[PDB]
């Protein structure tokens, strides 16, 4: 068993950095905030939020929703995020969201691809 | 009427900020328990900037206490002064961050950050009107850098117009403390320079060396430190507090100081810092003051502004004093060493002036010096860091509470600009 | 609020630990009888409603003998008599005895209790855990203990205060071979594992406390002083407080290496004392002097990577800065390239208490120095060659077979030793 | 300068073949100032020079982590810069075929990179709200522009000129000394993100494109808003002045390359090839031909 760590330490994945499409999707659509780095602007919801409310502004308010960095309110967000997208028959997978929640390296990522294909016509970016 | 929310984060900070809030109240006469002992009006004219008045005559702090463990607020509040905060402001979590910036920013300063937020919003919310808040810490731990870090960004993205004031203790050149020092000041810095909008570095072997040679005590524990901070602490905002002859808050001094938006950071020193032997033999002058001032021994910074260019310097003077003399004083400093300061300003000078003077001293002055020589501090931190991350050691540690690695060669570029910036003011020629 | 559960191994686990309760019991004013005449206490005993503290500590040994010297004895009426755990058969100097066959029942019952221990603290600094590499009881079940402890509580700081064998004195035939496997056990659960060696132990006795017959009471008292100091930052207020956590942020640089040497100072009898000025620069050098490590292992032949300093009783900062200066400046003090500081000074405001019946002096400053450096794979250099020399002819192995294990466990043991010397040896070179 | 290069020809359609060497999407086009030889930086990771005239593909980078979003060439030729999602800018030689050199402060997304008109120093502009000027013979950051809230998106060099202009998804348009590091002029007006921006050749006009297809073309003397060509509801992407010409050729996510005229705003050509998007579009040197990139994996030569 060769091991690639450096006396133990692993570094931390190396991420994709989204999608030219999805990044100017995102920055085309008005949002508060700006995805500088992914993980963390997404870890929140609150752009995620932001996002649902510019598709569907009658049923998802900012004022529901608190740019707080604690678990509880980002937990309070994902969930209601959660609770609206069973309602109208979006994905947003669970596993996903805990990822993003945590921090998990491309879980964001991910996130955010599948927004681009519920939202923008199912447009599929292409890849190799 | 015009307030300011203190907070205090952190071992280090906290003790600063026990020890300045023990100085402010000695200054506008407020005994432990409260009650307004001062017999002097101008105590009381403007003590909404720091002090709210409970239901009785007491007077409460408005400042905020934030930390990872209990123990250091428990010194806190059993101290001298420990009653006079409200309890509620007392914001501290159970787990204590490891001397891990990224403990204290992303995986424990998150939870309890929105408790602190809360306190912080509450108290603003009561001021009238609010010049801004001001931030006491160190540079170098967990819970206080990371912590007061993203206490910071919280505040400036909710309040971006009101004042950030910051009085950071950067770890010290010569005699580190911990390990994971340039690493913590590293991830420190760098929200600082975008958040902050006015910065005040102390070193403490800086402090050593002032209580060494001036003040020629044998033994300075901690406190003497964090008395020469809060001295400098309070002569910074005492323009706000008590009547001036020529008058200047906090954000006269950030205009008049802060050319461009990134050189926000500063070196402070206090006059006139006697040793108990030589009181009798120096003799209390504008021209004394001066002369303690620009001298690079006083300086609570570890750069000695010899090295740099003065960009910008205040002089906030305290005393009954000729604005001739003061200001003839400083115009004299700044033509016999034109070459320590930026030709294209005519004048790098803000002379203020308040006729209240600190308690036991005819005469005071604190000075705020923005000058290149900062620069070879960042510069030597950057030389620890870059070390420490060319091997990458203990950077396990923060990259278990989730962190990109990505994240601290971002943070060593900004440092790295804004050392270039210093030195490109530095030597920058006029026309 | 501050709770640190103590696990004691082995007859050397237990022999040190009646040294470090007797201490703690000292320090903390607590009376034999189990209460005294705040919350100070709370880190190593919960107190009742009685006011009748009881330590939060377990005694697990496979041999009735030790553990009933401890009910026997004055401290009958301090510990619990549940986390007081004795075996029926020992263990047999055999590291596959106190793993597989005898230790299950144990361990599980040790498990059960130290869930009780936990469940009673609020806060958890961590285990600190007290055994002896180089005995079947100490290394088989002390290992298994701590596979099911990482397992179970997961992220909780784990000290390991092991004592492997001496370079050339021994009291074991089999204690390569179980030091090897212990050592290969532990390499992956242990967070800090601290080296202690019996040789150097009696050589600082014999030539600091001038005891020409050093014994297992000194040693213990020496390691029991050494542990008080370690944890003094956590009961005792003082400037630069540093914690269980801190000491693997601030000592730790990667997870493999973290074995660390240690030093105590003023190591002076009575007789001796209050003829030296034992200021803060001095006891700061011997610290750092090699005779003064608790391993048989030349700090010279390696280099530094860390030091956690803990300073106790009368030290001021400005002397700890003094002293460390020097140090840097010291030229035969070597330092890794890629650690600039690597130092992590810590004061604490309560000096160091004397135990009555000791050699120690009642002296008002002691520096606990704690080192990670990579001199430290020299100890397991010479047992990599005493062990393969008895492994060629497969001696004693029977002895370990018979109890359910394979050859194959004793050569990963050894290939992953190999591996660790090959780390070592990584992390010294640029 | 009083120089009058006639390029009145934009209704002719495609001359060339559509050449699809790429397997994803092409997302930049970088014209070489002697030959006309061009440079495809698609988000295939890899960047291809193509000799144009034959459609040969003369040479493939490769060594990009992630997706290539921009890409330039040295004054002479000399190097390639290509900045990519990787939030790497490299320099490519062509003698020796492999990256010169990487430089990796910029830690998002490379939107886009330039060279100076000397060609010495490089501007990188990125997700992370900075402009980094990189000097070539130094190989570091010399100096970085800061004041973007939003991604800076496009990046263009005023026509030899220390001034720098670029476009940000913050609605804005800032120009910029690099001699000085200071944000000399900021365009307002824009309601969505900038996707580029780009100089006229004389540097008289700066037209700036949105999110919802609007492009404001500013005149950089007087700075004042001159015209305003309001495009369909697609995004704007890429556009491109004629050389001494009065047509800006404008790329969008409908499919079309369209030719508004900078004089009144009125469409001139409307090129369909591209089937779904067009991400970038660019002149000719001499004006000979168009050409342009887009989402259909094909950069395709017009007139
Ligand atoms: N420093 C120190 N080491 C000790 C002391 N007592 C025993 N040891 C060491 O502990 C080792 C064996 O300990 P144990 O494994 O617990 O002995 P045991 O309780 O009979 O268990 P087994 O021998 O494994 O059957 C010996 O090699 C000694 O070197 C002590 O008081 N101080
Ligand atoms: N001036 C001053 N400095 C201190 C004091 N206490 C600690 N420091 C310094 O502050 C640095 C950072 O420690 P600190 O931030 O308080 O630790 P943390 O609370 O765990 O983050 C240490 O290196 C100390 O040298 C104090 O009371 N006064």
């Amino acid at each position: 068993q060769e091991d690639t760590t450096l006396f133990g330490y692993e570094s931390p994945p190396d991420t994709p950095a989204l999608h030219r499409d999805v990044l100017k999707w995102v920055q085309g659509l008005d949002l508060s905030q700006s995805l500088k780095n992914c993980r963390r602007d997404v870890a929140n919801g609150f752009l995620v939020a932001e996002i649902f409310s510019r598709y569907f502004p009658a049923d998802i308010q900012m004022h529901s929703f608190a740019n707080a960095a604690s678990s509880h309110f980002k937990r309070d967000n994902w969930t209601q995020l959660q609770a609206f997208c069973g309602r109208q028959g979006i994905n947003l997978p669970g596993d996903l969201v805990e990822g993003c929640v945590q921090g998990v390296h491309g879980a964001a990522i991910a996130l955010l691809e599948h927004l681009y294909e519920a939202f923008t016509g199912k447009k599929v970016p292409r890849l190799k | 009427m015009r307030e300011i929310v203190h907070i205090q984060g952190g071992q280090c900070g906290n003790q600063i900020g026990a020890k300045f809030w023990e100085v402010v109240s000695d200054e506008h006469g407020i005994d432990p328990t409260g009650t307004y002992h001062g017999d002097s009006d101008l105590q009381l004219e403007r003590i909404n900037v720091y002090f709210n008045e409970a239901t009785g005559g007491r007077y409460v702090p408005r400042a905020i206490l934030m930390d990872l463990e209990p123990g250091t607020m428990d010194s806190v509040r059993s101290g001298p002064y420990g009653q006079i905060f409200r309890p509620d402001n007392f914001v501290f979590g159970q787990t204590g961050a490891g001397n891990n910036w990224a403990k204290g920013h992303y995986t424990e300063g998150a939870e309890l950050i929105d408790s602190v937020l809360d306190v912080v919003r509450k108290e603003a919310e009561s001021c009238d009107c609010l010049q801004g808040f001001q931030v006491c810490h160190s540079l170098g731990g967990g819970t206080g850098s990371g912590m007061g870090t993203l206490l910071i960004s919280k505040i400036r993205e909710e309040y971006p117009d009101r004042m950030m004031l910051t009085f950071s203790v950067v770890p010290s050149p010569k005699v580190s403390d911990t390990v994971v020092e340039p690493y913590n000041a590293t991830l420190s810095v760098h929200q600082l320079v975008e958040n902050a909008d006015e910065c005040m570095v102390l070193d403490n072997e800086a402090l050593y060396d002032i209580c060494f040679r001036t003040l020629k005590l044998t033994t300075p524990t901690f406190g003497d430190l964090n008395h020469l901070i809060s001295a400098v602490m309070s002569g910074i905002t005492c323009c706000l507090r008590f009547p001036g002859q020529l008058n200047a808050d906090l954000r006269k001094l950030a205009v008049n100081l802060i050319p461009f938006p990134r050189l926000h950071f500063f070196m402070v020193g206090f006059t006139p810092l006697t040793s108990r032997g030589s009181q009798q033999y120096r003799a209390l002058t504008v021209p004394e003051l001066t002369q303690q001032m620009w001298d690079a021994k006083n300086m609570m910074c570890a750069a000695d502004p010899r090295h740099g260019r003065y960009l910008t310097a205040s002089a906030l003077f305290r005393g009954r004093m000729s604005t001739k003399e003061v200001d003839e004083q400083m115009l004299n400093v700044q033509n016999k060493n034109s070459s320590y300061f930026v030709e294209w300003i005519p004048n790098n000078v803000k002379s203020s002036v308040c006729d209240i003077p600190p308690k036991g001293l005819k005469m005071s002055a604190t000075f705020i010096g923005n000058s290149t020589a900062i620069q070879e501090m960042f510069k030597r931190v950057s030389e620890q860091f870059t070390a420490m991350f060319r091997r990458k050691a203990f950077l396990h540690w923060y990259t278990g509470e989730g962190m990109d690695e990505m994240e601290f060669t971002e943070a060593e570029s900004n440092m790295n600009d804004l050392v270039s910036e210093y030195q490109q003011y530095q030597d920058a020629s006029a026309e | 609020m501050r709770e640190v559960i103590s696990i004691h191994i082995g007859q050397a686990g237990i022999q040190v630990g009646n040294a470090c309760w007797e201490l703690y019991c000292l320090e903390h004013g607590i009376q034999p009888d189990g209460q005294m005449p705040d919350d100070a206490f709370n880190t190593f005993f919960s107190e009742t409603g009685a006011g009748k503290h009881v330590p939060r500590c377990i005694f697990l040994d496979l041999e009735p003998t030790v553990v009933d010297e401890v009910r026997t004895g004055t401290y009958r009426q301090l510990f619990h008599p549940e986390q007081l755990i004795s075996g029926k058969e020992d263990a047999a100097n055999n590291f596959a005895r106190g793993h597989y066959t005898i230790g299950k029942e144990i361990v599980d019952l040790a498990l059960d209790r130290i869930r009780k221990l936990a469940d009673n603290c609020t806060g958890l600094q961590g285990f600190l855990v007290f055994n002896a590499v180089g005995g079947g009881t100490g290394s088989g079940l002390g290992s298994l203990l701590l596979e099911r402890l990482s397992v179970d509580y997961g992220k909780k700081s784990k000290l390991g205060f092991t004592v492997y064998p001496s370079p050339q004195v021994s009291t074991a035939v089999v204690e390569p071979y179980n030091s090897v496997l212990s050592t290969h056990s532990l390499l992956e659960h242990t967070d800090v594992a601290v080296m202690l060696d019996n040789e150097a132990i009696y050589d600082i006795c014999r030539r600091s406390l001038d005891i020409e017959r050093p014994t297992y009471t000194n040693l213990n008292r020496l390691i029991a002083q050494v542990i008080s100091s370690l944890t003094a930052s956590l009961r005792f207020d003082g400037a630069l407080n540093v914690d269980i956590t801190e000491f693997q942020t601030n000592l730790v640089p990667y997870p493999r290496i973290h074995f660390m040497l240690s030093s105590y100072a003023p190591i002076i009898s009575a007789e001796k004392a209050y003829h030296e000025q034992l200021s803060v620069a001095e006891i700061t050098n011997a610290a750092f002097e090699p005779a003064s490590m608790m391993v048989k292992c030349d700090p010279r032949h390696g280099k530094y990577m860390a030091c956690c300093l803990m300073y106790r009783g009368d030290v001021v900062p400005k002397d700890v800065n003094a002293s460390v200066a020097t140090i840097k400046t010291k030229r035969t003090i070597q330092f890794v390239d890629w650690c600039p500081t690597g130092f992590k000074c810590g004061i604490n405001y309560q000096p160091p208490t004397v135990v009555p019946g000791g050699d120690l002096a009642k002296v008002q400053r002691a520096v606990c120095m704690i080192s990670n450096s990579t001199a430290i794979g020299e100890i397991f250099s010479r047992l990599d060659h005493k062990f393969d020399l008895m492994y060629a002819k497969r001696a004693f192995v029977h002895w370990y077979v018979g109890e359910g294990m394979e050859e194959g466990e004793f050569s990963e043991a050894r290939e992953d030793l190999a591996a660790l010397e090959k780390d070592f040896e990584e992390v010294g070179a640029e | 300068a009083d120089l009058e290069f006639p390029a009145a020809p934009v209704k002719m359609l495609s001359l060339n073949k559509t050449f699809k060497g790429h397997l994803l999407s092409v997302a930049n086009l970088a014209l070489h100032p002697t030959k006309p030889i061009l440079v495809t930086a698609s988000d295939d990771k890899t960047w291809k020079m193509w000799h144009m005239p034959g459609g040969d593909l003369i040479m493939c980078g490769e060594g990009h982590k992630d997706w290539v979003a921009g890409v330039d060439f040295h004054p002479a030729g000399t190097c390639l810069a290509s900045g990519g999602g990787d939030s790497a800018v490299k320099i490519w030689d062509f003698e020796k075929q492999r990256c010169v050199t990487t430089f990796t402060d910029h830690k998002q997304a490379i939107w886009s990179v330039r060279f100076h008109h000397l060609g010495e120093v490089v501007a990188s502009g990125s997700l992370d709200h900075t402009v980094r000027l990189w000097d070539l013979p130094a190989g570091k950051c010399r100096m970085a522009l800061r004041g973007h809230v939003d991604s800076v998106n496009d990046l263009a060099w005023q026509p030899f000129s220390s001034s720098l202009a670029t476009a940000s998804s913050d609605k804005t348009v800032s120009v910029w000394d690099a001699r000085a590091g200071l944000c000399t002029q900021t365009y307002y007006g824009h309601q969505n993100s900038c996707n580029g921006v780009s100089f006229n050749i004389l540097g008289t006009q700066l037209a700036s494109t949105d999110a919802d297809g609007v492009v404001k073309l500013w005149d950089t003397r007087m700075t004042a808003e001159v015209a305003t060509i309001n495009t369909g509801k697609h995004p704007a992407n890429k556009s491109c002045f004629d050389r001494s010409g009065q047509v800006l050729a404008v790329a969008c996510d409908d499919g079309k390359v369209k030719a508004y005229s900078t004089t009144d705003g009125v469409l001139q050509a409307e090129l369909a090839g591209h089937e779904d998007a067009v991400q970038a579009v660019l002149f000719d040197p001499a004006g000979q031909y168009l050409v342009s990139c887009g989402s259909d994996n094909t950069f395709r030569l017009w007139s």
